DNA sequence: AGACGGCTGGCACGACTTTTGCCAGATCAGCCCTGG
DNA sequence: CCAGGGCTGATCGTGCAAAAGTCGTGCCAGCCGTCT
């Protein structure tokens, strides 16, 4: 039972460089594909009233500059105000700090007190609490703005002054014993703080556009939806008849060989592109077949799958399917997702079955959301009722799902009723 | 896009002082050009004042001349517009020189 | 993400949302003038950054996270009237149907 | 650095002298060799020698020359690179390279065949080794510790051992006194093992020792110095099984019939 | 190549002759055989012999004739090409190919297997070598240096050594004298070694020897030329442990009865 | 006020997935040259 | 003038495997709630 150089065949393989190019041709999205396809089209010669003058809109910075133009500053104050308002984000909080602004001005005469005077002058502009250094001096401006007649104002000012972490950690008991403040009569003061419009500069303009492009289409024909490719998005190449009908006529060997080689390259490229489209269509049809339940019933009713499960259903390889299913967005009546989004890790449940990770994550989302606000549900209890459902995932996986879901811990979301 | 229509490094910067890459984004930089992307840090109103050019490797005629009521090329060469037009589209093969 | 009509509109007063139902659309018979809100629609924004500022804002206030922007349907300026009836259309496969 | 005393019992007379001698060997970086009868607790001192060293944090690995697969001997001794021969899917660390800054335990040098002697003859003096199917050589620094059972000078004259390797590993030799000659700590070793065994059988307490048992202890030749004394104490105390009285009889051989 | 000092403390007439002969043979290209007794600085000579030549800048690689495997013997000697067998995945250089321009220093040639003996002769004579699965002949030039302690004229008569392999390798053999022939220089060696050893063990300064210790170290057989004097002096000074009075205790053999 | 229990997160360890990086050759058919 | 040989180019081919990466689940440390 030895070390010896031995040899026995059971496999086969072969490949050429242009075949490598053709097999990497299907790894990339269509919009990025069209660039390289246009590049090859440029090289190969035998291959191949409207609304205008929109309106100008008023953003936050333009509005603030407009208001600066009608306020009585000096020239130096105007330059400082222009710099300050230039250093303003969409949310309404200035990005760079005051000493950075002073350095940007770069004047010996200019001082921190002068810059503070100008900034506080422009703090009272139409979006209240705009151009604030951080959250601490944005809520305070509006609290000071509100008339003294409304109650709990002093309480709200005391909390917002130097108890910001005390409120952020939702540690109401320590907040009480720190402030010496009233029991459950602080709730309306906290609510007053809540109703204070954080991020005030956002509301100057809120238009967001629609940017969706579908690669694969699925439609419900009264059960067992059939999948079609995007006719407009798909690329296509057509041979050129003029140049295909002049390779034989040419009597020069150079021209003849040139046309022959370019014909060969163009036909190979067309064949490779058609094969890529066919492979993508077949893969999409098979994955939609194996995911018919989820489209009907929702994310939490998703069967876990691996690339092996979808590769065995076809004659392609796991690597081939992995290359095809990158940067492909399929459109469904429920919405737009990615082909790579369907594949997920599996966890074993009670009764021998397995549940998909994304399904359990969505179930955790809805279960956590539908909870009493006074008593939060922790990760251990989440594991407990998941085991009652029969899923029995570990508390570590529960915590990982909750963290990836961006929900803060249970002790962090506790709040007064 | 990079080196195309509606591009940066030509036609000026984009909506604000920030460069395309993301670095060098403030009024503190007033005329500098980033290294990862060549974008002058100036106002975006300059985007309507900066023009580019196309090399056009092969020469090309100008249709405003040689196709107005008089033809400027025709009057310069004493050559009629019909032959000018036939030569300007690769079916006439005019002679340049040759005295021998 | 999909846009939703949930009447959870940020940067707005309680007086503006007085005429809106739970789903976010006006009651039948309400009188509306000028620039009041008819349908409360929100458009999702990018994912909240890990930055401590946004983390603090979420911990303090919550439920906004700058996830949504106020792109609601408002009555055009100088238009006043009383709402006769509304009509809502939902595509197949979508079963939101808040009050549809 | 800590004490690393581990298990130390029955220390008196020449055994204490041996411990005193070996106490200062650890700082040195010269090969050491231990001579002793089979089962004379030689490994205990060899292990403690590594811990008493300044670089006690070095990993400790042990090989027994009596157990070397002749087919895999070279690969185990040096180390094999990836793809050097068929079936080598990944690069595998060799035993010599496995310990760097840590000692290597060698055993049964008296049973080392000429083949292993020649293969290992050079890696010691210069600390230089090249892996089988290797392109470039590696250099390491390891303190070798060896244990044996026979008369290496006698095997040298007999011709089955190489004097070159012997003097390569003959800086100093530690002679462990056999317990049947010391005769000064037999009571202490026996009683210690008795307490351990009676404790682990969850019995209340251990009774004394019978005078007749002491009488018959010294008479026995004791081929097993401290490897069969522990065993006989354990088996005899198990046989008794009670704290009733000091055990009169010691079951020196288990093969003896019950009647 | 201009300046090379390291070790070589011994200074006698017998050593002078061989060290001067090495200087003559160093520029020459022909291979040399280094015969001698165990532990006589054979590596020190071979190393200096190569590095004093005109090809010092070339690579210097050594190997043990016994260490390398018998199964992968040919691959170790020559190397293999990618795809020759299942395991192989890239072209692999052999020792003869890595040692181009430089030297190949075989160690303990007397223990080389019959397989190596019948493998090496044809390539060593002329310079032709075929890589495993190769397509065309390869030609490299390697100055050969070999050293062993055995008696080749007697070995060839026994028949475990190839006659022609010895014949095409034994041009101008080099013989070193045993330690007993140096006479006076052993005191210089002992003084040097003791100084280094006491430096290592942190004692301040050597106190010197005595006339008794001098006579004892002078008059003894010295079966091992060197690496035995080093060991004996370093063990004696270690057992001394202090420099209040001169070094007098001499311990030629660690193998002794318990004190 | 201190200890006990509990909650959460970083790090580690098998077990399993998925991602990229490989780089021709032989074999067959029609045309041209040449023998019968 | 018809049949045999040579020669050149046209044609075929989307998988294997190795290593990086990801997964689930445990172990341990540090902060917090609560009763004594
Ligand atoms: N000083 C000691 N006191 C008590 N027991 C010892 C002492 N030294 C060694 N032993 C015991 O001797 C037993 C065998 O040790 P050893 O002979 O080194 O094993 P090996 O057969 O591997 O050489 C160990 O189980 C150990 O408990
Ligand atoms: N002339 C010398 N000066 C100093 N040290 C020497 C001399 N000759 C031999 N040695 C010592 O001998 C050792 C080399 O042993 P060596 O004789 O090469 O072993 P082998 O005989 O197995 O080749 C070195 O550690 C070196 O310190
Ligand atoms: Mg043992
Ligand atoms: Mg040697």
């Amino acid at each position: 039972m030895k070390q010896g150089l031995q040899l026995r065949l059971s496999q086969q393989l072969a490949m050429t460089p242009q075949l490598q190019q053709a097999i990497r041709l299907l790894q990339l999205s269509t919009l990025e594909l069209q660039q390289e396809l246009q590049q090859a089209l440029e090289s190969n010669p035998l291959l191949e009233l409207p609304v205008y003058q929109g309106e100008t809109t008023q953003t936050l910075q333009d509005y603030l500059m407009w208001q600066v133009e009608l306020t009585p500053f000096t020239d130096t104050d105007r330059a400082i105000a222009t710099s300050i308002v230039d250093a303003v984000d969409d949310t309404g909080y200035l990005t760079i700090q005051i000493e950075d602004i002073v350095d940007s001005i770069g004047d010996d005469e200019i001082g921190l007190e002068e810059v503070e005077a100008v900034l506080k002058r422009i703090q009272r502009f139409d979006p209240v609490g705009v151009a604030a250094k951080d959250l601490r001096d944005c809520l305070l401006i509006q609290l000071s703005q509100f008339a003294k007649e409304t109650p709990w104002l002093e309480e709200a000012r005391l909390i917002i002054s130097d108890h910001l972490d005390l409120l952020a950690n939702h540690d109401f008991r320590t907040l009480m014993r720190v402030t010496r403040l009233k029991e459950e009569v602080l709730k309306e003061a906290v609510n007053l703080i809540q109703s204070l419009d954080p991020r005030p500069g956002q509301s100057i303009q809120t238009s967001e556009p629609e940017y969706v492009i579908p690669d694969v289409l699925v439609r419900k024909v009264s059960g067992r939806w059939t999948v079609e490719l995007n006719a407009d998005s798909i690329p296509r190449l057509k041979i050129n008849q003029q140049y295909a009908a002049m390779g034989n006529s040419a009597r020069n060997d150079a021209d003849g060989q040139f046309i022959r080689s370019n014909l060969q390259e163009a036909r190979w490229l067309i064949k490779s592109l058609e094969s890529r489209n066919d492979t993508l269509l077949r893969v999409s049809r098979c994955i939609v077949e194996q995911q018919q339940a989820f489209f009907e019933q929702g994310e939490e009713y998703m069967k876990p799958m691996v690339l092996a499960d979808i590769a065995q259903a076809v004659e392609m390889h796991e690597s081939t399917i992995s290359r095809v299913t990158t940067q492909k967005y399929l459109h469904s009546p429920r919405g737009i997702f990615e082909l790579k989004y369907f594949f997920s890790s599996h966890v074993n449940t009670e009764g021998g079955g397995e549940a998909s990770s994304t399904a359990i994550r969505a179930l955790v989302k809805k279960l956590i959301a539908a909870e009493n606000p006074a008593k939060p549900l922790s990760d251990s209890k989440l594991t407990s009722m998941l085991s009652e459902q029969g899923i029995m995932v570990a508390r570590r996986t529960v915590a990982k799902y909750r963290e990836s879901l961006s929900i803060p811990p249970s002790n962090q979301r506790k709040q007064l009723v | 896009e990079r080196d195309g229509l509606f591009c940066a490094r030509i036609f000026g910067p984009v909506k604000d002082y920030e460069c395309l890459c993301g670095k060098y984004k403030r009024l503190k930089h007033r005329g500098v050009i980033c290294e990862k992307c060549g974008v002058e840090v100036t106002q975006t109103k300059v985007r309507r004042e900066r023009m580019g050019h196309i090399e056009l490797a092969s020469p090309t005629a100008h249709i405003w001349f040689l196709k107005s009521l008089p033809s400027r090329i025709g009057l310069l060469l004493d050559m009629p517009l019909r032959d000018i037009e036939r030569v300007l589209y690769f079916e006439s093969y005019v002679v340049i020189e040759g005295g021998m | 993400g999909p846009e939703e009509i949930t009447a959870d509109i940020p940067n707005v007063g309680e007086a503006a949302l007085s005429k809106l139902d739970e789903s976010g659309i006006v009651y039948i018979g309400a009188e509306v003038t000028g620039g009041d809100i008819l349908v409360g629609k929100v458009t999702p924004k990018g994912e909240t950054q890990l930055t401590p500022e946004e983390k603090l804002l979420r911990a303090i206030f919550g439920e906004k996270a700058s996830d949504v922007k106020d792109s609601s349907l408002r009555v055009p300026n100088g238009v006043s009237g009383t709402v006769i009836d509304v009509q809502v259309f939902t595509r197949d496969g979508v079963e939101k149907d808040k009050r549809a | 650095m800590a004490e690393y005393k581990d298990n130390l019992l029955g220390e008196a007379n020449s055994f204490l002298e041996v411990l005193e001698q070996v106490s200062h060997l650890a700082p040195l970086d010269k090969p050491v060799l231990i001579i002793g009868e089979r089962g004379t607790g030689k490994e205990l001192i060899a292990s403690r020698l590594h811990y008493l060293s300044s670089r006690w944090q070095g990993p400790f690995i042990s090989l027994n020359c009596a157990a070397l697969n002749e087919n895999l001997l070279d690969s185990e001794l040096f180390g094999h690179e990836a793809g050097a021969f068929t079936g080598a899917q990944k690069r595998h660390p060799g035993r010599f390279e496995r310990a760097d800054g840590g000692t290597l335990f060698l055993d049964e040098l008296a049973t080392a065949p000429m083949m292993v002697q020649e293969k290992l003859l050079r890696v010691i003096e210069y600390g230089e080794l090249e892996r089988v199917g290797g392109s470039q050589p590696l250099q390491v620094n390891v303190r070798l510790v060896c244990a044996t059972n026979a008369d290496l000078p006698a095997m040298v004259n007999e011709g089955t051992f190489r004097a070159d390797l012997l003097d390569r590993l003959a800086f100093d030799v530690v002679q462990l006194p056999p317990l049947r000659e010391r005769e000064s700590d037999i009571m202490l070793m026996a009683e210690y093992f008795a307490i351990q065994m009676c404790r682990e059988i969850k019995l209340p307490l251990f009774p004394g020792f019978t005078e007749r048992a002491r009488e018959t202890l010294l008479n026995y030749r004791w081929p097993g110095n401290i490897r069969e004394l522990k065993n006989v104490v354990e088996r005899s105390v198990y046989r008794h099984g009670t704290s009733d009285y000091p055990l009169d009889d010691i079951i020196i051989d288990p093969f003896k019939r019950r009647p």
